[PDB]
């Protein structure tokens, strides 16, 4: 069970995994906490390489300290960094706006060197943000997630290269550093090998080991089996270590005197001075696991070293030698091969601790020449710690961080689910990452070193395909950024439980078979030729002594979302990665019913979301509400888990939690409390299930569509909450401040009947599109009136009315009630920006039932709009009058691949029936492979089979067969899976049986009322003057270049001058138009549109002469 | 936050271009130093200034 | 040929463009940097949105207000300098920059 | 480092502000940054302009001013497609049903003018100035009638008698 | 080659005096306005500032010769003049792209024009249409073929 | 080692084989499109590929 | 059909005949080379770098040395440059 509160989900599991599933979340949380420095990290840091533990701003501030100047004679030194309380809890936070902050305080020091003095201070570091308790950071009230990034790690990266002008091998090697300079040993199209440091020219390596100082004599000791370092040490044409240090001078620098000495430490300082070049602690620990430079000493001293070039050289000619292994002298021995930039042993993860990390860093930066621009210019004997630093760019460079990167992302949540995976989601694109127009297709590819780390399912369809994955099930962090990956290693054949943690070069020394072996509970594999997996990803039978790690599970290599696909086994790829896209895009219904059939991932999936509210201490409740729990402890203290009723979340959906447990119930540590938006009783629940028919019924579920029965609009089967904003402003101007007030300038009074006294509309009020939410005035100023309007003004007595109305009104197609008015104000000592009085947000809700347009989906990929809602009476009913609620379509069973629907469907209806399997003429064969309180089971029981540890089809069919009736004496269903259906429309039976059965289907959030748009005139653009776009503004559709090739293909060519002068930009044929046509006239002849006119003043205005002329 | 409404400074009075009857205005030749010769129209009830920024 | 380009063209005969080309083009010298008076929000004097050169920013209205009707129309007021006419000949009056 | 100064001030920020502000926008600045620092918080309008010797009045107008311009090319979009000019609804622009309302509104005030004499619907026109945007006043009207001004002021009292019943009203309400 | 453009100044009534510079023209206000937003938060299109420091230069480099200035100091501003002028017609030609603040580089006259920013593929070919419209279709097997 | 038009080709040599006949002679090429449409006759078109 | 359309010159560029008669197969050094024998007889046109990592057309059977070839038969397996086979086999 593992949970306290589980409802009893009875799986289909044939195996028994050891490892359960982790805290999904840690690959955040143990990421910050890592970065704070926290004792929850400390001690778990303890637990392994206990030497050095060290926070994030430990580390920074241990490279930072100390500061000195440019003569060393005074130097601050900071310390021991540290954290207050926060400053406002978290609801606080997200209701007033404020960013969720606590304070850092460092213990800065300052040493004065010639006199000798300390000044131990307390500086204040800065208002630092910090992760909530679910993983996700809280920006101005907002709620904000950072995304996880891929980056290849720091080190020496040999590969080898094809010529077709020579037909040869030619190897590389590019030794990568973090914020340092490239370089690179290259052999070239003749056998020369070539330094090429900083992307210079060829140069030749012996050049640059006489840089090194190293004489052609120790170069000849060092290369005397190298024949390619040879030809290479004979031809140098350059002897005399400074005459080829200014060589290199004026090969990288020129521009600049030779100066010996200026040439001489800048070799030192190119890749030895360590404030210049700086490949890290992943970069050091790689190097020296790459050539095997490194008994057993800790990884320290992060720059570059002698001995290390001297290995890369040699291990690069060796590689070119063809050797198969390399010991360097004073070092172990390494093998000679190139590497891969893909696989996840040479590609480093930059979680969000590294990422704070790294922003920290570039703030401290400037910070620290601010710090020595400042420390030499004052005096001396009067500075302190709180004079030298400035914070400022420390909590501006935060700042910027969170707010505007293409990382901190919006944090997106309709259900819990997407909120869980969009944490954990691993994305390849950023500052360092590769861009879309620079994106080679090689990454986008797979490859098996992802099996464990990564899901090849789970990724973006569109063009972001294979850059953006998702982690696995079961992947963990290593503390460099490599990503672990849990196995059972098998000793002579007997699987032990000791469940290692393995990156990717420890899974390519190894070999790792299948967790779906035979297997005695002894070990002992049944079979002596094994499933397994070699190093480059082979899979041979290798006898079963040789295999030392298998698999914790199966399910492994996949992600999150994907292991809620019941029958994963029987889909195509394509197809699963659209129901995995797919099940993160439902949206919360009203009443959340969980799944009949599903997977053992949901109850785990939903508890560690954090949508649902846990009991963190057992007790008893001691009272239920709707909007809080007080439960009581065992020992005397009582907590109430406040609710969080109707929140609006981040893509305006519902986010109400209601609680499941009643008036006197015990509660244990870790019992569901509280469903929250898609749960249902703890487990994930993100549709409803629907009896389902399979036939192809009269054309309106042609081509993917979808129609439904009225029961869902009924019943409110299918029925979202959707929750909008709108908030205006009352700012000053020149001409005094805007207004909020109920009085409103040539405006009618029906509707100043929703408005109060004080601008804003009542709570309860339901508003239509265009009526007034806050009534808002401005002072205009004073114009000149037009004679007409002046004497209607002199005819009807009205006055100027020298204020303009410029309200809020609740845009087109948008409707509902008013759940809440939060009003800040200026007068009432809020946090407003400059010069704004009055800001006031408006929360319009509305109930949007289902309709024809809304996306709908399953759980694989079968997705499609609804195509018509029929009513009940005329939709296909079974011999029960059962009438069916939605009917697919065949045609997009076969040839899409996905028959995980059909298998899901039958054990549906199998679940929702209930069955009892006789075994009282013995057990029957196929249920013998069957667990134990499976062979019957009540109506409507939920089953769950795993993604991989499925359902068995042979035991499904033995299942279908096995069924029990209705209410009557009466199979609805055969053996085979089909009813006789009889036909609502017309009233005859159908001819042949039909697949009928129970179905999984989610509410997708791509409904009509968010994308029908029409505009008729609207606004206009700025500098040229055309319409505007998207749904926001009116704006009108992208009459782009492929539209004007078809109205030329068709030679329409009338249409077409319409289309781009008299709808778009010839501006006094606009209004032409519309009072052509409102005159009943003819449309007038178009003119020069106004963007040929911006593009004539454009090449006026770049000298070129561009006259136009008749004859 | 905002709805993103843009205004350039300036005032948009519809009248009807008339072309019948204007102000009167006489023209002023004003020439500069390097022999150019500009003209500028001023009106009749117009002070005409003897040097001009052309 | 055009100028404000009434629909009967044949050619669109691109070419180099020359100094005096350039300076016959422009309508006055842009002398300062100032793009707009940072209170009252108008455009200077010889600035980059100078009225007395690129026209008028309210239509039919004058710099200093002494003139505000389409009657003075195509007149120049002798004190700001501003000609009286539409405030779309701003999108079509050039400047230039005696370098 | 005068001359540095001065030209930085001058020709710093695009909207061009003289120098005497430019140094008190920097002497807030100053002043609001080191209580950032000492203080801890950034502190309230009304304590900065208590620290500067002025009004919180003086101290918004200040902010206001420091404020400088956003480039109108910068890319709205998270999406590089997408760029700030192509967001701005020109307000500036032709409501184009403004127009032809207000022709019809010429239409229909000609017509229920029409419907006066000659000599009121002269009056009336040349009182607005309909003919040509200057109206002129009831001298120069009854100079051109022959009249007093006196009685040009009891014909137009008794045409805005007239215009204000109901059967010349009804098509013209609903046009504000 | 050099016939081609030699032969090309020869044909035409072209002088190749204009490709030296001597007054440079200025793109009228509304095509680089500077439009103030609701809230006083000015935008300006990012001409004026390239317009603003080629007026700098100039203006400066005028009184160093009113001033009477050693030739370093002179040819300096010419050099910065001429760059500038560079930037305005192209920016990031030359070498270093002129930034704007965040880094970001300013869009020159050029790149009015270039790419599928550019006036001609994103504003002259295709345009935004009024009288539109946009819908999620669905199966309508009722209609006839004309429907 | 310039490419002109066939339909141009051929009639400037028929300006040119009257008042003393010289006749410019030339090859067929086979140009690619993007180098075709870029060396059209009128510039608007090439100026917005 | 992109490099096609370009008129590049394509990537397995077989070259192909340029005049009657029969041909000099031979296998070089680690490549092919290949002379062509008119019958007018002429200047024997000669193919150097043709790599031996592509395959010889195989026709009716793989060419033979000395067999009789056309005026613009491809030679060896490819993809003729049209460039070549517009100058070979005139605009048509
Ligand atoms: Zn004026």
């Amino acid at each position: 069970n593992s949970v306290p509160g589980a409802p009893n989900r009875v799986s289909f599991a044939k195996l028994r995994e050891p490892l359960e599933v982790p805290g999904l979340l840690d690959v955040q949380t143990d990421s910050f906490e890592w970065l704070i420095g926290s004792p929850r990290w400390r001690e778990s840091a303890a637990e392994r390489g206990d030497v050095n533990p060290v926070g994030g701003l430990e580390e920074v501030l241990y490279e930072l300290s100390p500061i000195e100047d440019f003569s060393g004679s005074m130097s601050l030194s900071f310390s021991d960094p540290r954290f207050d309380d926060v400053k406002a809890p978290v609801d606080e936070c997200k209701d007033k706006d404020m960013t969720y902050a606590a304070p850092l305080f460092v213990t800065a020091e300052f040493i004065n060197n010639n006199t000798g003095e300390i000044k131990s201070q307390t500086v204040f570091m800065g208002d630092f943000p910090m992760m909530t308790e679910k993983g996700t950071f809280i920006i101005n009230g907002t709620e904000r997630v950072v995304v996880s990034q891929l980056v290849r790690s720091p080190g020496v990266y040999f590969d080898e290269t094809i010529d077709k002008s020579t037909d040869k091998t030619l190897h590389s090697v590019k030794v990568i550093p973090s914020r340092g300079a490239w370089l690179e040993f290259d052999v070239d199209k003749r056998d020369t090998v070539g330094v090429r440091i900083d992307r210079k020219r060829r140069q030749p390596v012996t050049v640059l080991l006489k840089a090194l100082g190293w004489t052609s004599e120790q170069i000849v000791e060092r290369f005397g089996f190298s024949e390619i370092m040879r030809s290479t040490l004979e031809k140098d044409n350059t002897v005399g270590t400074d005459e080829a240090l200014l060589d290199i001078y004026r090969k990288l620098r020129p521009g600049e005197p030779p100066t010996k000495e200026s040439a001489q430490t800048l070799l030192e300082n190119l890749f030895f001075k360590e404030k210049r070049y700086d490949l890290a602690r992943v970069g050091r620990y790689k190097v020296n696991k790459k050539l095997g430079l490194h008994v057993g000493e800790p990884i320290t001293s992060s720059t570059l070293t002698e001995e290390d070039v001297v290995a890369t050289i040699e291990y690069l000619v060796r590689l070119h030698e063809g050797q198969t292994t390399m010991t360097v002298p004073g070092g172990v021995e390494v093998p000679v091969e190139t590497d891969d930039i893909d696989h996840f042993g040479n590609r480093r993860l930059r979680t969000v601790g590294e990422l704070i990390q790294n922003q920290i860093r570039v703030g401290m930066s400037r910070m620290e020449r601010v710090v020595r621009e400042r420390m030499t210019t004052q005096d001396v004997e009067a500075i302190t710690p709180q004079t030298l630093i400035n914070i400022r760019p420390v909590v501006a460079a935060i700042k910027e961080f969170f707010g505007t990167s293409q990382l901190s992302q919006f944090m997106d949540q309709n259900n819990p689910l997407s909120g869980l995976t969009h944490k954990r989601r691993l994305l390849a694109l950023g500052p360092g990452g590769l861009s879309r127009e620079r994106a080679g297709l090689e990454v986008r590819d797979v490859h098996p070193s992802h099996y464990g780390r990564m899901c090849p399912i789970e990724t973006p369809e569109g063009p972001n395909i294979g850059l953006i994955g998702s982690l696995s099930v079961y992947a963990r962090v290593n503390p460099f950024g490599f990503i672990e990956t849990p196995y059972r290693k098998v000793v002579d054949g007997v699987v032990s439980d000791e469940i290692v943690y393995l990156t990717a070069d420890e899974e390519d020394r190894h070999v790792v078979a299948q967790a779906n072996s035979p297997i005695d509970a002894d070990g002992r594999f049944v079979e002596p030729r094994v499933l397994v997996r070699r190093k480059a990803g082979e899979v041979e039978y290798v006898p079963s002594s040789e295999v030392d790690y298998m698999d914790v599970s199966p399910r492994q290599m996949v992600s999150v979302a994907t292991a809620m696909i019941p029958f994963l086994e029987h889909d195509d790829a394509n197809r699963a990665l659209m129901g995995a896209n797919m099940q993160r895009q439902a949206v919360p219904l009203v009443r959340s019913e969980a799944p009949l059939v599903g997977t053992g991932m949901e109850l785990r999936a939903a508890i560690d979301a954090g949508d649902v509210v846990v009991a963190e201490e057992s007790g008893v409740i001691e009272e239920v509400s709707a909007d809080y729990i007080t439960v009581m402890h065992d020992n005397g203290t009582r907590r109430t888990y406040r609710m969080r009723k109707f929140a609006r979340s981040n893509h305006g959906t519902c986010a109400n939690q209601c609680p499941i447990v009643d008036a006197g119930d015990r509660v244990e540590a870790g019992q569901v409390i509280a469903d929250g938006p898609c749960t249902d009783d703890g487990e994930m629940a993100l549709g409803k299930n629907l009896l389902v028919a399979i036939m192809p019924w009269e054309g309106h579920n042609y081509e993917d569509a979808i129609i439904l029965s009225n029961r869902l609009v009924e019943e409110d089967v299918l029925t979202s909450i959707h929750i909008e904003e709108h908030e205006i402003d009352a700012r000053d101007t020149k001409l005094g401040a805007e207004e909020i007030t109920r009085d409103i300038p040539n405006i009618s009074d029906e509707v100043l009947a929703d408005l109060d006294e004080r601008g804003i509309v009542r709570i309860g009020a339901e508003v239509r599109d265009g009526d007034i939410l806050v009534g808002k005035v401005t002072p205009k100023g004073e114009t000149e009136l037009t004679p007409e309007e002046r004497l209607l003004r002199a005819i009807f007595g009205e006055k100027a009315r020298e204020v303009r109305d410029t309200s809020l009104k609740v845009p087109h197609g948008e409707s509902g009630k008013v759940i809440g008015i939060r009003v800040f104000s200026r007068e009432d000592e809020d946090e407003l920006p400059a010069g704004v009085n009055e800001l006031v947000r408006v929360y319009v809700a509305q109930k949007r039932k289902i309709s024809d347009g809304d996306k709908l989906a399953g759980r694989h990929g079968n997705k499609g709009v609804i195509g018509k809602i029929l009513p009940v009476e005329d939709m296909p009913f079974l011999a029960d009058g059962t009438p069916v609620d939605i009917i697919l379509n065949t045609h997009g069973v076969p040839r899409r691949m996905n028959i995980g629907q059909i298998l899901e469907t039958h054990l549906g209806w199998c679940a929702h029936s209930g069955w009892k399997v006789d075994a009282a003429k013995g057990v029957p064969d196929w249920a013998a492979r069957l667990p134990d309180e499976l062979l019957e089971a009540q109506p409507n029981a939920i089953v769950s089979t795993p993604v991989f540890d499925g359902a068995q089809e042979a035991e499904l069919q033995g299942l279908l067969s096995c069924t029990l009736p209705n209410r009557d004496g009466d199979v609805l269903v055969d053996a085979d899976g089909k009813a006789m259906l009889f036909d609502g429309r017309s009233g005859e039976p159908f001819p042949y049986p039909v697949t009928v059965g129970y179905m999984y289907i989610m509410k997708l959030h791509h409904l009509v009322d968010d994308k029908i748009h029409a505009r008729s005139t609207g606004p206009y653009s700025m500098i040229t003057q055309q319409p505007l776009g998207g749904k926001a503004q009116f704006g009108g559709q992208r009459f782009g270049e492929m539209e004007c090739w078809a109205m030329q293909a068709y030679g329409a060519a009338y249409t077409l001058q319409e289309l781009l002068t008299i709808k778009s930009d010839d501006t006094v044929g606009r209004v032409k138009v519309y009072e052509a046509i409102v005159k009943g006239e003819n449309i007038p002849e178009p003119g020069i549109p106004e963007s040929f006119k911006v593009l004539l003043k454009e090449l006026q205005s770049l000298c070129l002469n561009v006259e136009v002329l008749s004859s | 936050d905002r709805v993103l409404r843009g205004s350039r400074l300036g005032a948009v009075s519809y009248e009807t271009d008339r072309n019948h009857d204007l102000a009167p205005r006489q023209i002023a030749r004003y020439r500069t130093d390097n022999g150019e010769e500009f003209e500028v129209p001023f009106a009749d009830d117009a002070e005409i200034p003897g040097t001009w920024l052309c | 040929g055009a100028m404000l380009d009434v629909n009967f063209f044949d050619e669109l005969r691109i070419g180099l463009a020359t100094a005096e080309d350039i300076r016959q083009w422009s309508y006055g010298e842009v002398k300062k940097p100032e793009t707009i008076n940072y209170r009252t929000l108008k455009p200077e004097k010889d600035g980059l949105f100078c009225e007395k050169i690129f026209g008028p920013t309210r239509d039919w209205e004058c710099y200093c207000g002494k003139y505000k009707r389409v009657r003075f129309k195509g007149i120049i007021c002798e004190r700001c300098g501003v000609e009286v006419t539409r405030a779309k000949v701003r999108r079509e009056r050039m400047g230039h920059i005696e370098l | 480092r005068q001359a540095i100064t001065r030209a930085m001030a001058d020709q710093a920020r695009t909207i061009r502000i003289p120098v005497h502000m430019v140094e008190v926008i920097n002497k807030l600045g100053r002043i609001q940054r080191e209580l950032l620092q000492d203080l801890g918080r950034e502190p309230t309008p009304e304590e900065l302009a208590k620290e500067m010797d002025i009004t919180p009045e003086k101290v918004l107008e200040i902010q206001q001013y420091a404020r400088e311009p956003i480039s109108l090319d910068q890319t709205i979009g998270d999406e590089g497609d997408s760029q700030l000019g192509d967001f701005i609804e020109d307000s500036e622009a032709v409501v184009a049903v403004d127009a032809v309302s207000f022709t019809l509104l010429q239409d229909q005030l000609q017509s229920v003018l029409d419907t006066l004499s000659e000599r009121e619907a002269g009056v009336v026109r040349l009182r607005f100035g309909l003919t040509d945007g200057q109206p002129r006043t009831l001298d120069e009207i009854g100079q051109v009638y022959g009249v007093t001004r006196e009685r040009i002021r009891q014909i137009e009292s008794k045409t805005m008698s007239k215009l204000r019943h109901p059967s010349r009203s009804q098509v013209l309400r609903d046009y504000l | 080659k050099r016939l081609k453009v030699v032969a090309a100044f020869q044909q035409s009534g072209n002088s190749p005096m204009g490709m030296v510079l001597d007054a440079v023209p200025v793109i009228p206000p509304e095509l680089r306005p500077m439009v103030q937003l609701d809230g006083g938060r000015f935008a300006t299109s990012d001409l004026n500032d390239l317009y603003r420091r080629v007026i700098n230069r100039n203006n400066r480099l005028k009184r160093l010769i009113d001033l009477g200035a050693p030739e370093i100091i002179v040819n300096n501003e010419k050099r910065m003049l001429q760059e500038s002028v560079d930037a305005l017609f192209d920016n990031g030609r030359r070498g270093r792209p002129v930034t704007g603040p965040g880094n970001r580089p300013l869009k020159s006259l050029s790149d009015l024009l270039k790419g599928k920013q550019g006036r001609f593929r994103q504003n002259l070919l295709g345009k935004r249409v009024d009288y539109s419209g946009r819908s999620v279709i669905v199966v309508g097997p009722q209609l006839k073929l004309h429907q | 080692g310039s490419l002109i038009d066939r339909a141009e080709f051929e009639a400037e040599n028929r300006r040119v084989v009257a008042e003393g006949g010289e006749p410019a002679a030339g090859r067929p090429v086979l140009m690619g499109i993007t180098k075709a449409s870029l060396a059209t006759d009128s510039w608007l078109s090439a100026a917005s590929f | 059909v992109q490099e096609l359309f370009e008129a590049r010159v394509p990537r397995g560029k077989a070259p192909i005949a340029d005049v009657t008669g029969r041909v000099r197969l031979e296998d070089g050094e680690r490549f092919y080379k290949i002379t062509i024998v008119p019958d007018d007889g002429g200047e024997e046109v000669v193919y150097d770098k043709i790599s031996k990592r592509q395959r010889l057309r195989v026709f009716k059977r793989v060419l033979s040395d000395g067999d009789h070839v056309e005026v613009g038969q491809q030679l060896m397996e490819g993809s003729a440059d049209p460039h070549e086979v517009l100058r070979v086999q005139g605009p048509r």
